[PDB]
């Protein structure tokens, strides 16, 4: 048993494993998340590829149950165990309470397990970060985020990874209620927004929606490309 | 008691008490606390020595450093 | 320096500075204040507090029937080992039908607290328990330390400006196996009041007066009923 | 009590396992030996020299059996070698109990390998600081294996281990060959000792054991003597 | 074999009163064909308010008696004040429940005051179920015992009985002359009556002889 | 450069614990007030995007229907003080079929507040004010990282904790009644916080020896507001 | 520096500076001694009075394991009695398993293994205690064991710890061990420490004598106060 | 013999190290410095008076005379937050 405190505090009253893990989730590729009020719309950006290699396996959006999405930032290998307790656990809501899991219980739970896993011993702290998307019983679709010391937090919008506070600039910029008039309005948010943020021609964002009744649903690169195309058209018309 | 000879020192000192409260110090710091206490008589401005006086002396010659320490007990 | 971190560390004087700081905080404590007649044992607290609107901090904690102690330092290790204490009362009573020996008891708690200072990574306890109790024979004052060396006497002072108060029991000494309560008592309320500064001294909400007796369970006096003990006492001279 | 529960050995900046390298370099500090397999089983021979004439040379050995058909030397240091000696005794009794056949010598040579990776991670040891040279012939063939303290293992025709390897490679370069025979790889094992050797080669200098189809044996120094005799 | 379990006998009454609380019992310990002793009282005063009986296997008895008396004072030094008596039958049901793989052989009533000055009757199984009762007998002879105070007391099967509240001076010979005469029936019916009186005021004992078989 | 986790200090206290007392400073302010009618409890929010859903965050919760408390400095570590505040009290109720006193809640954490070793991590940055009504009235106590808890009157933890309480012991009397407190307590909030003060930044929830533990809503707070 | 923080790391001359600092918080407690007479053995303790609060016969540094086996004690109170504490225990051990008496050779054998076990990790520390051992045998006579802090014993016909070891072990061997029944011996094991501890270093002392023989009929008990009260009409005949 | 400590002052040394720094430059007058002071807990005089020079030189930023307080809550996260990973200042603490 390697007993070893590893979260120790500062002289002014600081963890520093917690805020250089928070740079380790500054350094990941950024992760954008809006809410509807009928249909959710979340997608990452910098895929970053070779362009001639499989991806299937490199995809950072899965789901925990059909109502519950989520995505994530940072290092890829400590956020699917969470995702794997994860879903332990929301099962196990239902191997208990009938009902499917609220997003905010799940959260709840995910960060509840974060801060006492940095108040264990000989543990670093995980170095992700998460955006979690679920609309649950009653058709009230909300969003919450996670940061590495644990604070669950809800939002209307936000945008996390590398380049992200320009990015929240854009989106408090740009978010007003008629901008959540229509889907493909909403999806047209979205791609306004990766397109604000870096590069990413396509070859790069992943967006996936979910229709708050349905199963998530993603889009094949024809969609990227017309809505895409349709930006640049009212850009330029625009312009 | 040797060192506390030339100042104006009323009788109320206890040289027991104050050697029995004061450990680990050496000729400087038992030196130290007179001149201290000498200064602090000044600082109220004074003209005789008292008790007191060699007790916050001790205090400064122990020169501690202070972080609000009000809650035990 | 190096000489300073751990509890294993032998100084190259050969004198423990973590058991020498663990006396530090039993200093930074408040002042009480234990003696005992022939017949009775009688512990004085005094209380602090932060402000005004704060209540005063409890010291004196009832412990058994005829077992009172007094605390100076931290209350986490404070109610830590009077848990302990309790415990150790409580638990021979259910054995062998009877109360404890006080100096047995004593006995487990330097037992009890010489291990972690010796361990790695293990702290001593900053705590100062005046321990007043009767065995069959009678009145026992104990006092305790961090570095579990525990001292029987007949009178006693810990925490901040105890020094004057330990003259004034060596000054008045001599009576103390001959008075009762009445004047004992206050004979304690005169060491409490030397350790004070020259404005303020007693005002019946700062003080707490344990007494067990040799027919009289050991009660705790509060506020209230301070107040007759608290009268009939001298002006503060100057 | 209880251990560290904390390795003592980590990447360098450079990439290297630094306590690895200074066992190797405690290694090549050795004693020197060389090992020979050549078409009817394997020949080890090692330089075994007594500090001062106090000695017996009868009471401990270099070469060590290991079953009926396996035996082993090192180039290294003493107590570490009769350790890991030990545990390859036991792990080839719990071969023997499970499978009713003698072991392997290369399924030995994993689970002495594993022992020596495993304890090189494992937290708070200094890992081991010998090498080996394994021999045995089974199903026929014979068969010459040469660990290392990092835990890897190797399928040598012919190497040299200690002191001046690096020379005594070259002589059993310029020496060795497909075909010869036991007897040969004794009179150049005798040879390549005598490359480093002291002044003066003895029945007593070395320690010499073979393998066979008939099994490992070690030699007297009757005929270690007789092997020493006729031979430069 | 060994057997663990046997019977000692002693049969324990109490009745609610409407400020006072009566807790009786016999004072025989035996078991077999013997006698052990002629004094044995079941009356034990827990607090000013709150006296306990306990009957059935005397060891039992006597180690949860030290039990309860250990987890009084871990109340009050946890929480700088005395049990309730409903609080003591919330313990002391869960305690009964915690050896419910290995029961005790043993009967309990509890008798006490409320916070209001009135009388109350809990009496267990020996699991751990109960409930508030105006009266209960427990032991031997508790069958003989129970009809007679639900005719007395509970002024059951009389026609045209009015219900005056029972005064402490009826109870008292209602307790006397029913010991008695469950005395002239049960063989493990004692031979000196301690009777345990709670009060607003105190707790009063007295003790009234019996025969002697 | 590296110490223990466990070490004093020269001066005698320690180091992490007293880092702990330094570390809840930068936490909310929070003022819970003690009244005979009944206590009062106020905190800010320290919103930051209109983005952010308010109601998410909060620092009031309860415990029991006449137990509540309020949070400070560090947020995540509390919620297991909390819950094992609430499973003590279910305790406390299964065992003994009552209600554990606020005091007797407030030593229950306290002796868990200091626990962290090297065997079998670290002190708490939080620090909590707890609203309750037991049998003796209201009560009101605030412990510490260290685990020291005292009753208190009228109590402000946070940021401006040290200016909270120099412009409350002025105004703090012994008579005083809820809706003055309430009213008091928020012109001691609109001087002390940063943003303009509406029905979104703060948020309050009372306890009385009456009715149970209430939490006020953006209904039956405005008026306040408007009434300040 | 930095080779004297463990007891697991030698020094570069090879030794243990650790151990060295233990033993050397022995010579800052006061004084131990105790010889063997004839016919029993006598510990002798003198006593610092602090102050005047302290009781008379508080924290003893005299201590007694079994009914035969005593125990005189010089370094830290309660690391002290913690060692009482595990050889009384160990005793009951040898009585508890075979039934009879413990002798001293295995005894200390014993309790010299366990001090031994503190000398070997950086988890625990060296003890800072030094003590004397000794009981009378009805059929092996009286023994007298000395453990260091490191855990050596041997058997003496007299030692001496405390601060004044040299010059209060200088005196003892003036005395004829051999022949005298220790009634004597109480008499002049009080006066060798009575010619030490000066008014100048102590503002007073107290005198503590143990006593074990077969005139006590194997059993351990302290002296008795009139043969202290004639040590104490002894101890003014060394001002000539 | 003297034995002077420095440390960070409490609150009010604070405020008053901001009625020097800030004495001298051309601000938004009704702005109010005790909340700057309770947003630098542990902070040196030097790094108050980077915040105001600072922050002066984010009213030089567009074409401004007089600053703000938002233009001070600008020189807070700078030389605060964003300057925060350097901090020089907790291992001179424990001045180790």
């Amino acid at each position: 048993s390697y007993d070893r405190a590893i979260t120790v505090f500062s002289p002014d009253g600081h963890l520093f494993q917690v805020e250089y893990a928070q740079e380790a989730v500054k350094k990941g590729s950024t992760a954008v998340g809006v809410r509807g009020r009928d249909i959710v719309v979340l997608g990452v950006e910098k895929k970053s590829v070779a362009k001639l290699q499989d991806e299937r396996t490199v995809r950072k959006i899965c789901a925990l149950d059909d109502n519950v999405c989520m995505a994530f930032a940072g290092l890829t290998a400590d956020a699917r165990i969470v995702i794997n307790r994860a879903r332990v656990e929301c099962q196990s809501h239902r191997l208990t309470v009938e009902d499917p899991v609220t997003v905010e219980y799940i959260t709840r739970y995910i960060a509840s397990l974060k801060q006492r896993y940095t108040q264990s011993n000989g543990r670093r702290p995980f170095g992700i970060s998460a955006l979690i998307v679920g609309f649950d019983f009653d058709g009230t679709p909300r969003l919450y985020q996670t940061d590495p010391s644990g604070t669950y937090h809800a939002w209307k919008a936000n945008a996390i990874g590398r380049g992200a506070k320009s990015v929240r600039e854009f989106l408090e910029k740009n978010y007003t209620d008629e901008a959540i008039e229509t889907d493909d309005l909403t999806i047209k948010l979205v791609i306004k927004a990766l397109l604000e943020v870096v590069q990413s021609g396509g070859k790069n964002i992943e967006l996936a929606v979910m229709r708050r009744d349905q199963s998530l649903k993603i889009l094949n690169p024809e969609e990227i490309e017309k809505y895409v195309a349709e930006i640049e058209k009212e850009k330029e018309e625009n312009e | 008691q040797i060192h506390s000879r030339k100042m104006n020192v009323s009788p109320d000192v206890n040289y027991e008490e104050l050697a029995r409260c004061t450990d680990d110090f050496n000729g400087a710091q038992c030196k130290a606390v007179c001149v201290e206490a000498g200064m602090i008589a000044l600082r109220r401005g004074a003209t005789e020595l008292t008790h007191e006086d060699y007790m916050e002396g001790i205090l400064e010659v122990q020169a501690k450093k202070k972080a609000n320490l009000q809650y035990y007990a | 320096n190096q000489y300073d971190n751990d509890v294993t560390v032998w100084s190259p004087q050969g004198r423990i500075h973590q058991i020498e700081y663990a006396m530090e905080a039993v200093k930074q404590g408040s002042a009480t204040v234990g003696l005992k007649s022939k017949t009775h044992a009688v512990l004085v607290a005094l209380k602090r507090a932060q402000s005004e609107l704060a209540a005063h901090q409890k010291k004196i904690l009832h412990v058994d029937n005829h077992i009172g102690i007094s605390i100076a330092g931290l209350t986490a290790d404070a109610r830590l080992l009077c848990n302990f204490m309790r415990q150790e009362c409580l638990d021979s009573r259910f054995v062998f039908d009877r109360p404890l020996p006080v100096s047995r008891l004593v006995s487990l708690i330097g037992s009890k607290t010489q291990i972690p200072t010796q361990r790695y990574g293990r702290r001593p306890y900053g705590v100062g328990l005046l321990i007043a109790g009767y065995d069959d024979m009678g009145p026992h004052i104990f006092q305790t330390c961090p570095s579990a060396n525990y001292f029987d006497c007949r009178a006693m002072s810990i925490g901040a400006r105890s020094q004057s108060a330990r003259t004034y029991l060596e000054r008045h000494m001599s009576e103390f196996m001959e008075c009762n309560l009445n004047e004992l008592v206050k004979h304690g309320l005169r060491a409490l009041r030397e350790t004070l500064p020259a404005e303020q001294d007693l005002t019946t909400k700062n003080v707490s007066i344990g007494i067990v007796g040799k027919d009289l369970e050991f009660t705790i006096y509060d506020d209230d009923d301070v107040s007759p003990f608290l009268e009939g006492l001298e002006e503060r001279p100057q | 009590e209880r251990g560290y529960s904390f390795s003592l050995t980590t990447f360098s900046p450079s990439g290297k396992l630094v306590q690895i390298e200074y066992a190797l370099a405690a290694v090549a500090g050795g004693a020197p030996s060389v090992g020979i397999k050549a078409a009817n089983g394997v020949v080890l021979a090692t330089e075994k020299k007594q500090k001062s004439i106090l000695y017996d040379e009868r009471s401990v050995h270099k070469v060590e059996p290991i079953t009926k058909h396996i035996g082993l030397v090192y180039s290294g240091m003493g107590p570490d070698y009769r350790v890991l000696v030990h545990r390859a005794r036991k792990l080839a009794q719990q071969y023997y109990l499970v499978y009713q056949e003698p072991i392997p010598t290369a399924q030995l040579v994993q689970r002495v390998a594993s022992v020596m990776q495993e304890y090189t991670q494992s937290g708070g040891v200094r890992p081991f600081g010998v090498s080996l040279l394994i021999c045995g012939w089974n199903e026929g063939r014979p068969y010459l294996f040469q660990s290392d303290p990092s835990g890897a293992y190797f399928a040598w025709k012919a190497t040299a281990m200690g002191k001046n390897y690096v020379n005594g490679k070259t002589f059993l370069e310029k020496r060795y060959n497909e075909d010869l025979e036991l007897e040969d790889a004794i009179h150049t094992a005798i040879l390549t000792l005598k490359e480093s050797f002291e002044g003066q080669m003895t029945e007593d200098n070395i320690e010499v054991g073979i393998c066979n189809e008939a099994g490992f044996r070690r030699l007297t120094p009757t005929e270690v003597k007789d092997y020493l005799a006729a031979i430069a | 074999r060994f057997s663990p379990y046997v019977f000692n006998g002693g049969t324990i009454l109490a009745i609610a009163g409407e400020d006072f609380a009566i807790v009786a019992s016999d004072t025989r310990l035996s078991e077999g064909f013997s006698i052990h002793t002629r004094d044995s009282p079941k009356c034990y005063k827990l607090t000013d308010k709150t006296v306990i009986g306990c009957s059935g296997f005397h060891g039992d008895c006597l180690t949860l008696t030290k039990i309860i008396e250990a987890r009084l004072k871990m109340y009050k030094h946890s929480n700088n004040k005395a049990m309730t008596t409903g609080a003591i039958a919330a313990m002391l049901s869960t305690i009964l429940y915690s050896r419910r793989f290995f029961p005790y052989y043993v009967y309990n009533i509890i008798g006490g005051l409320d916070e209001e000055g009135k009388g109350a009757v809990y009496s267990f199984d020996p699991v751990g179920s109960y409930q508030r009762d105006s009266f209960k007998a427990g032991g031997s002879a508790s069958a003989m015992l129970q009809p007679l105070l639900d005719n007395q007391v509970g002024f059951k099967n009389m026609q045209n009985v009015e219900h005056v509240p029972l005064s402490l001076d009826r109870a008292m010979r209602l307790v006397k002359d029913v010991f008695i005469s469950a005395a002239e029936r049960d063989v493990y019916t004692g031979d000196a009556l301690r009777i345990c009186i709670v009060t607003k005021e105190g707790i009063r004992e007295e003790t009234v002889s019996l025969r002697k078989d | 450069y590296d110490r223990g986790v466990n070490t004093f200090s020269p001066e005698g206290r320690l180091f992490q614990v007293e880092y702990a007392i330094e570390a809840i400073k930068l936490g909310s302010t929070a003022i819970g007030i003690q009244t005979s009618e009944g206590v009062c409890l106020a905190v800010e929010k320290r919103i930051t995007s209109p983005l952010m859903e308010p109601s998410s965050i909060e620092k009031i919760v309860e415990i029991d229907a006449h137990i509540g408390c309020a949070m400070s400095g560090l947020i995540a570590d509390a919620k297991t003080l909390i819950d094992k505040a609430r499973v003590e009290t279910q305790n406390h109720w299964f065992t003994y079929n009552e209600t554990m006193t606020v005091e007797s809640v407030t030593q229950a954490v306290s002796n868990l507040a200091l626990q962290f070793g090297e065997e079998d991590s670290r002190p708490f940055g939080v620090a909590l004010l707890f609203g309750g009504v037991d049998e003796k009235g209201p009560q009101l106590f605030h412990m510490d990282p260290s685990g020291t808890f005292v009753q208190c009157d009228a109590r402000a933890i946070g940021s401006a904790s040290e200016g909270a309480q120099s412009s409350l012991q002025e105004v703090y009397h012994k008579s005083m009644t809820l809706k003055e407190a309430i009213k008091s307590s928020l012109i001691i909030l609109k001087q002390v916080m940063e943003e303009k003060l509406n029905a979104t930044n703060i948020e309050l929830a009372t306890v009385q020896p009456g009715q149970n533990f209430h939490m006020f809503t953006k209904e039956e707070l405005e008026e306040v507001i408007k009434d300040i | 520096t930095g080779y004297d923080l463990s007891a697991s790391t030698f020094s570069p001359d090879g030794r243990v500076f650790q151990v060295e600092y233990a033993m050397k918080a022995v010579e800052n407690s006061s004084t131990a001694i105790g010889i063997r007479c004839k016919d029993g053995v006598v510990f002798g303790v003198e006593k610092l009075v602090l102050s005047k609060l302290y009781e008379e016969g508080s924290n003893k540094r005299l201590f007694n394991v079994d009914r035969h086996v005593g125990m005189a004690v010089a370094g830290l109170l309660a690391d002290a009695r913690s060692l009482a504490d595990i050889a009384r225990e160990e005793a009951s051990n040898f009585r508890s398993n075979f039934g009879y008496n413990i002798p001293l050779k295995h005894l200390a054998d014993r309790v010299a293994m366990y001090v031994h076990a503190y000398t070997l990790y950086s988890a625990v520390r060296p003890f800072g205690c030094s003590f004397m051992l000794g009981s009378y045998s009805v059929n092996d006579g009286a023994q007298l064991y000395m453990i260091d802090p490191s855990g050596v014993s041997y058997g003496y016909w007299g030692c001496a710890i405390g601060k004044a070891r040299q010059a209060a072990k200088t005196e003892i061997e003036k005395l004829q061990m051999k022949e005298m029944t220790c009634r004597d011996i109480v008499k002049e094991v009080a006066k060798i420490i009575y010619i030490v501890h000066d008014e100048v270093k102590d503002k007073a002392f107290e005198l503590e004598l143990s006593w074990v023989g077969e005139l006590t009929n194997g059993r351990h008990e302290i002296v008795p106060k009139d043969i202290r009260e004639e040590a104490e009409k002894y101890a003014k005949e060394s001002l000539k | 013999d003297r034995k002077i400590e420095f440390s960070l002052p409490d609150l009010e040394g604070r405020t008053h190290i901001f009625k020097i720094h800030a004495r001298s430059m051309s601000v938004e007058r009704d702005i109010r410095f005790e909340l700057l002071a309770r947003l630098c807990p542990n902070s040196t005089g030097a790094e108050i008076r980077s915040v105001c020079t600072e922050a002066g030189m984010f009213a030089i930023r567009a074409r401004r005379k007089i600053a703000t307080e938002k233009d001070f809550l600008e020189a807070v996260n700078k030389v605060i937050k964003s300057y925060a990973k350097f901090s020089a200042t907790p291992r001179y603490m424990t001045y180790n």
